[PDB]
Parts: C-alpha cells; structure tokens; sequence
DNA sequence: TCCC
DNA sequence: TACAAGGGA
C-alpha cells in the first residue's frame, strides 16, 4: 500500500489537498483505497505508485484547463478562475500556475519552488501574520506547488460553492464536505455528484442567496445524488466571502453538521414531488422569514419552528398540501 | 388517529373559499400552556361551526363535516392525563399544522 | 514523586494556532499556556527573586526554572472529561498592529472560542521541597484567566496526589510518542512559549455525533503502566 | 483591592452585541453552543451569549466617565474623552493628553503616571514593547445551565421589524412604494437569566508592572510610582464604574432597547491580597463551589471578605447581606 | 440634567406598534417573550409589548412640538417639522433648515449648534460618516411580571373584524369586476399593567462627542457650541415633551384606538450627575430596589433628588410626593 | 362520571339542525362561566327549554330528547359545591360547553 | 505606483 | 441597507 502521507497546514487545506487526492487517484485507476482521517491530516491508504497518481492528476488539471480555455492574459468565468476567486490578480495567477505545474508534470520532472495560497481554499491563511508585536511584508503562508494545484483539483471537483451578484458586490458561499471516520471509492464518488460546475446564479427574484445556511438548503433541494450519510457520519465547514465596496472579507465561519438537514429533507419528500420541491421553492422565495424560521426548526428541533414556517408561508403564497402535513407530523414522532 | 378529521374542520377557517379569515383562534390554539386555554380556544373555534356550513351552502359546495361526537370525547379523556405540558405541546402543535393543510373542499 | 492536579471550571478558553483573521483555537490547551499560568502564579505569590525589572524577562526567567523542575519539557497534560465544542463570535478586534493605516481604522474581525465544562490539569515535579511546595500548592489556584483575556478561568479543586503506580487506560494526553508505540489525532501545540520547540502530540479525544456539533469525547487510549485515582475513578497517565 | 463578583442577573427585551447586523436588513444577535445534561445525554443548544469585549469597553466608558468629576482627571488620553481606546500602533509614540501635552512612551512609570486609562485598562507600544496587560477581567455572559435544562424548548429569540419613514417633499411616502414603507429591518430580541464574573484587580493600580517593589531599604513595601490620594482616587473610580455596569448600561441599541434589567442574585469576595476567581454564573452549582473555594482559601490563611445578595452562601461564613450592587461598592470604598 | 423615571401605566384597548403585514389582512400587534418564575422552574411566556423605537420617536414628535414655540425653534431641521425621523438618510450630504437655509454635514459642532433635533436625539450621517449618539433612552412597554403571573395566560389579545363601505355613485356594492374597495380586516386590541423606563441625559446637549472640553485656564470647561439660554430652552423643551408622554401619545392608531392611560405609580430621581439607572417596572419588587438604590447612593455622596408618585418608597428619606407627570417634570424643569 | 356526554347531548338540541331553535346565547353563557352560580343558572337556562324540544322533536317525526336524569343533576350539584376553585371551574365549564357542536345525528 |  | 475597513500581483 502506498499509504501516501499528507503534509499538516491547516484542516481546511489539509482537507482539499488529501481529498483531491482521490479525485487525482480514480482517472488514473487506483482501486481499493480508503481515507482515515486524523483530525487534520487526513491520511489515505491506497495501493497505487507514483507514476499512476501522477498521469490521473495530470488528466484531471488536462481537463481543468480545456474547461478554462473554453471562455475568455485569460479571465474564464470557472470555479478555480472566477467563480471563486475573489481577487482579481487571482484570476490570472491561479491558471498559470496550473499550466505551469501541468508543463512541469508531462516530462516526469518534479517541482522546485513555491506559491502564495489564496484565502479561498483556506479561509485560516491571509495576507500577514502576528510574528511578536506586528507583522510580515508580502504573504508568509506559501505551499509546495503540486499540493496547491491537487487541493484545487479536489475543491474544483467536489466542493459546492454558491455565488449571488446583488449588483457592484458579490456573496461567495463555499462548503466542505468532511469525513471523520471511515470513507472508500464509492461514497467519495457520490460526494463528487454533489458538486455542480457555473453555479453563476446572480438574478434579483432568487435573492435568498444570502444567508449562506439559506443558500445551501436551496442548494441541497434539488440535489438527489444519494442519501449516504444516513448512514455514515459527516460534517460541513462553511465560510462566505463578500465584495462590499470591493473590500474583501470573511464574515462568516460557523460550524454545524449536513447530515440531519437532508435526512429530515427526505423524509419529509416520500409522499411526493410535484407538491414537495414547489413547496420549498414557494416558501424560500416568498416566505424569506418563514424559510429562516423552518431552516433554524430543522437546525434546532423546536416544535413552533414548523407552525411558524408554515403559516408564513399559507400566509402569502403556499398551497401547504396535506401530504407534506403527514410527513411533518411524521417527522416529529 | 381522530387527527385528520378535526384538522379539515380547522382548515376550514384558513381556506380562501371561506373568506372569514379566523386566525386568532387558530394562533391561540397553537399557543397553549395546559388544559383550560387549550379547550377555550378548541371551543372558540368549534363555535364557528354555523357560518361556515351557511357560507358552504349558499356558495353551492358541500358544507363541512363537523367532527363527530364518537372522537370528541376522545380528546378529552386524552388530554387529562397530560399534566406535562411538554407532551401536550407536541399535539398541541400537531393540531395547528394540521389546521394550515391545503384540503381541498369546494371546488 | 509528586504530581499537582487542579481542575478548572471555565466558560471558555480562546488559546489559538498561528493564523490569520481566524484565530484557529487549540483543541486542548497547550503546555506553553499551562506552563505560563503557574508562572504568573509564583511570581505573584513571591516576587521578592522571581520578578526583576523587565516584565518579558521575569515570566521567561520563571519559566526556565519551572521547566527545570519539570521531569521534561513535554510534562504537563489535560484531561478532556467534559465535552469539547467550537463557537464562532464576530468581535471588534480592531487590527492596528499592521504597519501603517494610522489608528482610527476599524476592521470588524472573527474569532472562535471553545467550549467546554470543566478541565483537569497536571504538574509533574520531582521531590520538590516542602518550603517551596507549599508555594507551588497556593500557586496552583489563582489561574483566573487561560489565554485570551476573556477567557476566565476558575479552579476549584486543586492537590497532590501520588500516582501509586496503578494500571489503567491512557487518560491524560500526551505527546504523540507511546501511542505510536501502542480516531488517532495528531496536533501541534508548541511545547514552549516564543519569546525573541513543536513536537507531534497525541490527543485523546474521539467523535461521538449524538447531536448538531459532534464535539468530542474519551477515545479510551490502551491500557499505561501509570495512573491516578480521583473521586473513586483512574484514569491513566505517562511520565518520561 | 482584589475584588471578585459572580452572580446571576436577570434582563429580557434586548438586542445586545448584534452579530455583525446583515447585509438583507436582517441583524442578528450572536449565538453559542452550549453542552448541557438532557437524562443521559449531551445535547447541545443555541442561546444568545453577550462577549467579554463588550463588558471590557462599557467598563472602560463608566471608568472615564467617573474619572472626569475628580480633580485628577486631567491625567487621560485624548482617545477616552471620544470613547476610544485603541492605545496607539506604530505610527504612534506620542500621547496627547486632555489639554494637548506631549508624554514620552520609552518606560511605563511615566505612561501610567500622565494616563488613567492606560493604568487600569492596560495599553500597547509595539515600538518599544513595555506591554501592560488589562487589570480588569471580563467574561462571557452565558444564560445559567439550569434556566436551559428546564427550558430547553422554545427560541427565546423574537425578530422584529422596524421601518424608517422619509417622506416625499409635501405629502407623497416618496417613489419607491409601500412594498417596504421606505425600508424595513430587522432586529432580534433576547429573554433569558444570565451568569456573570468580573475580575478586578485594583491592588496593581499606580504600580509598575515590571517593578512591583523598588526594595532599597530592605523592606518589600509597593513601588507606587504615582501620587497616593490620586492613586486612591483612580481606585474609587474604578470601584464606582461598576455601579453603571449592573443597572442596564450594557450592550447596544441602548436608545431603541435599553434592555429591562435587574440583578437576581451575586457572590463577592474582596481581599488586599491575590486571590482566585470563584466561578462563572452559567453553572447551576456554583454556590456550593464558592462555598468550598471560600472554605479552603480560609483554611490556608486569606483574610477574604465575603458580601452575599439574595444568597445565603453557607451560615458559618461571616457573609454580610447585601440590597444592591452600590451598596456593595460602597462597602467595598471604605478600604 | 441627569433624569431617570420608572414606573407602570394601565392600559386596555390598545393596538399599539403591530407588525402590520403578514400578507393583506389581519393586522396582528407585536409581542414579546418574558421569563417568569410562576412558583416553579422559570418559564417563558408571549405577551404584547411596545417596543422603544416608538417611544423614542413619539419623545422627538413632543420635543419639536415643545420646541417651535421657543425663540429659537428657527435652528431646526426642515424634516423635523414634518414629524419625518430619517435624519441624513443615504445619499445626501446636506441637510434644510425650518428656515430654507442649508447645512453642510462635515463637522458635528455645526450640525449640533444649528440643528435641534439631530442634538439631543443623535444623528448618523453615512456618507460623511458622522455620529453623534441620542440623549434619550427607553425601554419596552411590557406588562407587569405579577400581573403576568396572576392571570394565567388568556393571550391577554382580542382580535375586532370591521369592514369599509366604499359604494359606487349608483348605490350599489359592485363585484371585484366593477371595482368595490367592500372589504374586511381585523386588528388586535391588547391590555394589562404595563411598565416603563425611559432615561435622559439632558447635561450633555449642545456639546459636541468629539471634544467635550477645551481647557483654555487649565480647567475642564464644558464645550458649550450654543449660547446658555438656547441650551436651556432645548433642555426645557425636552424635559416637556414628557407632558404629552403619559396622556395618550405613544401608540400609533390614535384616530380609532387612542390608547386609555392611567400612570398608577411612579418614581424618577435628578441628580445633575452620572446616575446609575433605575430598576424597570416590569419586576414586581421593583418598589423596594429602587428605594435601596436612592437610599444607598444618597449615603454614597451623591446629591440625588427623588420624586414619587403612588409609591410609599421608605418614609425615611427626603421625597417628594408629586401627584401628576407634568407637576413631576414642572419640579425637574423649576430646579434647572 | 358519563353524565357529561348525557348533558352535553342535551345542550346539542339547542344549536342542531332540523329545530329551528338556535339559542347560542345559553350555551355562551355556560361557556364563559366565570364563577359556579352563573354556571348554575345558565344551565337552568338550558333546561328551562325542554318542554317545547321534546314536543317539537315528536312533531318533526324525530326521536325524543335524551332529558338528563335526576342522577345527572344531582352529580352537576355535587361537583358544585366540592368545585370552589375557578381554575377547575374553567375547565369544567368548557369541558360540558364543548360538546354542544358536534356532528350528533338527533333526527336520523 | 497597478488592480478592482 | 445605506459607509467605511482589502486582498493581492
């Protein structure tokens, strides 16, 4: 077994560079692999050798940049060039850098320097740092440059993110999903179905977008990948990134858990569909104060959350069809 | 159990074929702390029974089904036991989701 | 053969890695807090030697000694008993150590804290002297604050209680030597203070998702040739 | 000197410590998890939490605002009299004071001398170091376990919202028309019994922080570098900006919310000496912590004197009963 | 002039601050939730509330009524004469006198020494940035925690349906097709005990945030922008402007509902000083904190004046036994 | 005791269809029954309008009227005088008031 | 300095 | 939601 090591910098990053790893690791072959994590490291036992790994992270970053040269010094409207970058100079740097480790990559020649890692795929790093009694000029956090790529690759892949535009400003929504004890090929690759490429929503009437926890239950709505998780236990870590005035930001880092809000989401759609996703979609567009009471009932487990939700919603525009009246009272047991 | 019936019967007050519009007693129903609030406000919407069958009847649908006797003392000798109100509060918020379902009455 | 055992009850303790915006919390707080902590406690109580005329220098000072007295640089270990859990607050945080921006800029920054009920603390030292260990003893309480300022702490029991040399499984933490020795967790808390070094650790908390946040809860390491009995219940510790 | 206060107070009806507002005109209030016992089990829940912070800079505020009515007062930074308090950077060596005079930052006897604030409340001069950590220590304002346990249900958090009306030149609600009435935001409101614990230690007060003796007659007597009757008065200063601390002063939106406030129950030690923090009010056990820390710090010899509000905090204690928090100042003045 | 008052109003019949929306109809009035102790484990519970927004904005409606008839009611803003509370919205950089004339929105001493509302009730101004806190303080009008207690929950609402009899020329209700404004709404009426705390810090108006002092002769001197006479007329306005307070002033619906008031007990304390605040209404034993609080900051040194109405405190201190709101604020405003 | 439902069927006859009798002001009045001799008298009130029911009921060709026993009433006055608190007296009130509407099928 |  | 406050090539 290759038992390939991951370098420790941050949970965050960790995560990206160890779970790209396997998206690198499945166009290449590399069967019967596992992942343990250890908190931060995020250690992956697989039986593959270098030269395999390295011809599947080459097709993945061969693929990443056909699907950036595909709209256009080359600004693209993609997840790893635009859609999360919230700097400009970024939206350069990132695909020359992919380029440049690709170049480095097809002659079987390993990398020899180091590159800054923006703030999307670590919202712990930054411009400086608290040495004693101040900070540093340029940026001390870098990373190895094959790391930095594999951990876009992964987020690229996997990792949904949400973009609204509400005019001159932009919210950026980016969520990862995590294991903790145990995951193999199959339920990474359903993890990989969640993710969905040109998530470039902007529109004024879909202005629920804000509120992140909103967003991505509007998100999750119409993903129907699996229900893995009822199963096996997972986390999300959540972060925005904001354009106010063109001062970038991070306003938000609040930790909780995805595997309740599906599991009541399915059970809450057995009955049926056609009066099930208009439902959340009449009452998240609506009904905004009533959709924020429903999400912090689903969050929480508090009984007048639903009563709330559901006369906000009866109130303006929903139908609130009998059906979906059974499966809450189902769900409160 | 019991449940769907007076559930139509309350959702006969929120339809918009009904235009009455009797939220206060829906809100206070689903407000309830113990006993005597709970059946005031239970009472207090159940007495609305009359207009609504007048207003279903001159609109030409058929007028509501009142819940019936067999299943009315059920909610009493239901409720006695409940000394707890935190039990109490999960019918007690049943009853109001419930009274919010679209049912389908006139059409 | 002695070994200092306080227990802190606090609402929250904001020790944290090197990092930006974000201040990444300690999953357990460090030995170089803990260290501090005692250290600010003697040179309170007798600052007749131990407190000289540069504030830096008489807590490094009093460090170096407390470090000596320690059986090593790795002694002192926590114990996780109540459960572990991460909040997010948006603070103030007003960032005026960056060079330049004058001082009347405002930057709305975040931080986390983290949770928990109660914390056990160990300070192993060897044959300390009475007339001494009676100091170290009324130093061990007085830590109202671990970390971040608003960070209060408050011990409420504290004692020297000898190992005895029972067998139980690993309770403490530890650093990441002897488990590796024989849900295995590997941080980095930086052994000793940095004043103008890190080594892996091991530490003993598991996930058990009964609710919302996961938090964290005994991972019942193997059984240790050393441990310590409190209130009727050992749990196990290890000493170089 | 060494004061230490814990208790519970009760206060409902506010918006305090907004977490960071929204950008949809809905502001919030920042939330904590809190672990609690649910019958062999760990639940966790949200409940609103106001910050240390928050307590730090209302207590600098009644600080300087007491500190302006004594004769000394002049001694103050020129930052305090806005209300500000970021205490300098490294563009900055310089202190103005009151009237707009020069002090020099090399050494912390002169900067504790010419300012108040920086005394008290600490300051930081990164250019020469000479870092003079707070005297005073606030903690989180978390709702006791017990209130949680019991209540666990319900969200105890009411939305509101409130318009503001701009009005067209003669009578008109102006263009933008009555879908919002020109705007509507949105506030959240908290109910709850919360715990507190405030540190002060006034003892250090005047003195140095690198130089808490001089020692050169052989006697370990306090290296108060500053005058003693306005060190003295610095001290009742401090003592008497509690009192606009405990009576509704905290928090934000104090013109829209000002929240209903009344203390329910409080525990405070005072001493000439170091003394240990008793417990945070979260605990629904603390009294028989405090008890047992009380015992054991008389056991081993500290003159600590004990005042007790709506608590009997044992018999056998010396404990002196308590109407309010300023009558608890006022007996703590006399010292 | 530092004054604090704390003290319970009746009220019935009063649909004060709803929400108002909740889709077309049904005008449903705001609560709040309150903790109680009920002889058992504290519990929560969901009554009506006014919340302090209101007050605040009644308490300026009543200083500018005040404050038009004095001499200098001229430095006023151009918005303040038509009730309007968006002071510096977003946008504009300039603000109208009553007069005509305009005042630029740079420095807070010519805004404060010009404009008379934007002084003792604040103002923000977001496109230069300036702010400058309100003097005035209030608390919500929740009902009293005894009374609470002592009813046990009827909702303490009642929901009265009435309807519009818009009818054609003709003399004929038309159908939604004719175009007929026959319609029905329903507001909700609320009533209890109430109580209320509402705080001024008059020893600061006329002086700008920014620098309180000058020091000229080496003394803290206050920064008086304004004359002394303009600044007691403003102080004399706002301490009147509680005369319309507690009569039927401070809830909106006042051409159908009027709210029924009777102050049934009150207590406020003047001072000059910095004065902690008093204890709110709402608690049922709030008679005895705040005796304790005057008593006990008397015996601190501080020369605190008390006023009392329909309480009988402690009998043993200096009070003054007040017998109306307005004979109250005529004692505050006799001893400026 | 089961005399509750008897009178509960008896006071449906007032609101019911098919009678041309419709007498809510009784039946509010022992709803809102605040105090035991209001109660009392409400349901003299209630009674006091049996003869024209139980003739008119055999006139329309429907069934006679379930009249409450004697044993009825003496458990109503019992449960008066031991019930002095107003707490339960509410509770009562509503508990005999609330089966007045129902769906009873008096005329079949 | 350029670059939003 | 109005304003400010920023991250980088």
């Amino acid at each position: 077994f290759n038992e390939f090591k991951t370098p420790q910098i941050d949970p965050i990053f960790d995560l990206y560079v160890a779970y790209g790893y396997v998206v690198s690791l499945i166009r290449g072959g590399a069967k019967e692999a596992t992942l343990i994590p250890h908190g931060a490291s995020y250690l992956i036992q697989t039986d593959v050798s270098n030269e395999e790994f390295r011809h599947g992270l080459v097709d993945a970053l061969s693929s990443m940049l056909s699907l950036h040269i595909a709209l256009a010094k080359l600004v693209s409207d993609a997840d790893f060039s635009a859609g999360a970058n919230i700097n400009n100079v970024y939206w350069d740097s990132v695909p020359r850098n992919l380029e440049k480790l690709m170049k480095d990559l097809e002659k079987k020649r390993s990398v020899k320097g180091t590159a800054t890692i923006p703030i999307t795929l670590m919202p712990s790093a930054g411009k400086y740092m608290l040495k004693h009694f101040g900070v540093q000029g340029g940026n001390p956090i870098k990373v190895d440059l094959l790391n930095y790529a594999l951990a876009w690759v992964g987020f690229h892949y996997y990792t949904p993110y949400i973009k609204y535009a509400k005019g001159d400003t932009t919210w950026i929504h980016i969520y990862q999903i995590a294991p903790v004890e145990e995951v193999d090929m199959i339920s990474i690759l359903s993890l990989k179905d969640l993710k969905m490429h040109l998530p470039h929503y902007y529109e004024s009437n879909l202005d629920f977008l804000i509120n992140r926890r909103l967003a991505l239950l509007y998100h999750l709505l119409h993903s129907e990948a699996l229900e893995l998780f009822t199963e096996k236990e997972f986390v999300i870590h959540s972060y925005t990134l904001e354009r106010s005035g063109n001062n970038q930001a991070i306003r938000s880092f609040e930790e909780e858990e995805i595997g309740k809000l599906m599991d009541f989401l399915w059970k809450l759609k057995r009955r049926d569909f056609y009066h099930a996703i208009k439902f959340i979609d009449d009452l998240l567009k609506k009904a905004t104060e009533g959709a924020l009471a429903l999400i912090d009932a689903i969050m929480n487990e508090r009984l007048e959350g639903f009563y709330t939700a559901l006369k906000l919603g009866k109130k303006a525009g929903v139908v609130s069809s009998r059906e979906i009246v059974a499966a809450l009272e189902d769900i409160i047991c | 159990g019991w449940i769907r019936n007076i559930g139509r019967y309350l959702s006969y007050l929120v339809d918009d074929t009904f235009e009455e519009y009797a939220y206060d007693v829906v809100d206070g129903i689903a407000k309830a702390r113990t006993q005597e609030e709970l059946l005031e406000g239970v009472y207090k919407a159940l007495r609305l029974a009359p207009k609504l069958k007048k207003k279903a009847e001159s609109k030409g649908c058929p007028p509501p089904r009142i819940p019936s006797p067999e299943d009315i003392e059920a909610l009493e000798e239901k409720v006695e036991q409940l000394s707890n109100p935190k039990d109490l509060r999960k019918l007690a918020v049943s009853l109001a989701l419930w009274a919010f379902a679209s049912w389908n009455n006139c059409p | 053969m002695d070994i200092l055992l306080v227990c802190l009850r606090f609402p929250f303790f904001s020790v944290a890695k090197r990092s930006y915006q974000v201040r990444t919390s300690f999953l357990l707080p460090p030995p170089s807090a803990l260290k501090g902590a005692l250290a600010k406690g003697l040179i309170l109580l007798k600052p007749e030697k131990y407190a000289s005329s540069s504030l830096d220098e008489a807590a490094l000072k009093a460090i170096k000694e407390i470090e000596s007295k320690l059986v090593d640089i790795k002694a002192v270990s926590v114990a996780p008993l109540s459960p572990l859990i991460r909040n997010a607050f948006l603070l103030k945080r007003l960032r005026n150590l960056e060079s330049g921006s004058n001082a009347e800029k405002s930057d709305a920054m975040r931080r986390e804290y983290t949770f928990t009920r109660e914390l056990l603390v160990a300070y192993i030292f060897k044959n300390l002297t009475q007339e001494e260990k009676n100091l170290y003893l009324k130093a061990a309480m007085l830590i109202d604050v671990i970390g971040d300022t608003e960070s209060l702490a408050t011990p409420v029991w504290a004692s020297f209680v000898k190992p005895e040399d029972k067998k139980a499984p690993l309770a403490f933490s530890a650093p990441y030597t002897e488990i590796y020795s024989l849900r295995m967790y590997i941080e980095k808390m930086r052994v000793s203070p940095e004043y103008s070094q890190e080594e892996i650790f091991y530490l003993p908390i598991e996930e058990r998702r009964y609710k919302r946040i996961v938090y964290y809860a005994r991972i019942y390491p193997p059984e240790v040739e050393k441990a310590l009995t409190v209130d009727g219940e050992v749990l196990g510790i290890w000493i170089p | 000197m060494y004061v230490r206060i814990s208790g519970r107070i009760r206060l409902n009806a506010h918006s305090l410590n907004a977490q960071g507002g929204g950008g949809t005109n809905y502001i919030e209030i920042t939330k904590t998890k809190v672990t609690v016992r649910t019958e062999n089990g760990w639940t966790v829940v949200e409940v609103p939490a106001i910050t240390g912070n928050m307590l730090k800079h209302w207590h600098f505020v009644g600080f300087v605002d007491y500190f302006k009515t004594t004769p000394y007062g002049v001694n103050l930074t020129e930052r305090a009299l806005r209300y500000n308090g970021t205490r300098f950077g490294q563009g900055e060596t310089t202190a103005t004071k009151a009237n707009g005079a020069t002090v020099q930052l090399n050494d912390e006897a002169t900067i504790i001398k010419e300012l108040a604030d920086a005394d008290v409340h600490g300051f930081l001069a990164p250019k020469t170091g000479r870092r003079r950590v707070s005297l005073v220590k606030a903690s989180f304002i978390l709702p006791t376990e017990d209130f949680i346990k019991e209540v666990e249900g319900e969200r105890l958090i009411t939305a509101i919202k409130h318009n503001r009306v701009d009005v067209d030149e003669k009578g008109a609600i102006g263009s933008s028309k009555e879908g919002t009435a020109q705007m509507l935001f949105s506030r959240e409101y908290a109910t709850g019994l919360y715990g507190f614990s405030i540190v002060l230690d006034l003892g250090l007060v005047g003195i140095p922080q690198g130089l808490p003796v001089k020692f050169e007659e052989n006697q370990p007597r306090p290296n108060i570098v500053i005058d003693p009757n306005e060190r003295k008065a610095r001290i009742e200063s401090a003592l008497k900006a509690l009192i606009p601390m405990l009576s509704g002063y905290i928090g934000a939106n104090l013109a829209r919310s000002f929240p209903v406030f009344k203390v329910e129950e409080l525990v405070a030690i005072a001493s000439e000496g170091p003394i240990p923090a008793l417990v945070h009010g979260f605990y629904e056990d603390y009294i028989e912590a405090n008890r047992s820390i009380i015992k054991n710090a008389r056991a081993l010899g500290f003159n600590i004197e004990v005042f007790t509000y709506n608590v009997d905090l044992g018999e056998d204690i010396e404990a002196t009963k308590v109407s309010s928090v300023e009558e608890l100042v006022a007996n703590l003045v006399k010292m």
